[PDB]
């Protein structure tokens, strides 16, 4: 044999899948923006109506 | 400021002394405000507005 030299090829752009939190719950509740300076305003409560 | 010397001849008479008096005048210590906000407060910038 020749002895070439060894190298550690790593290609740190490429990921294995990894693992995640399915979020299925959260994808389909209802999503609300109350608005930042009034719920500051508020004290971080809002409220809504029922109906009659 | 000099003083007044009497006669004609002042051989027995001291000169007036000059005397180079200074005024000093001085910074004090830097006054100062100080408040804080935090990143709830922040979100109405009438509390900035107003406390500046």
């Amino acid at each position: 044999a020749n002895q070439l030299a060894k190298d550690l090829e790593i290609m740190f752009e490429n990921y294995v899948e990894g693992f995640e939190a399915a979020c299925v719950v959260s994808r389909n509740a209802k999503k609300f923006r109350p608005g930042d300076t009034a719920m500051q305003r508020a004290g971080d409560v809002l409220y809504r109506p029922q109906h009659y | 400021h000099m003083n007044i010397e009497e006669g004609l001849d002042l051989s027995s008479k001291t000169p007036t002394a000059l005397v180079q008096r200074l005024v000093p005048s001085v910074f004090k210590e830097p006054k100062n405000i100080l408040y804080t906000l935090d990143a709830r407060e922040m979100r109405d910038p009438e509390h900035k507005t107003e406390a500046g």
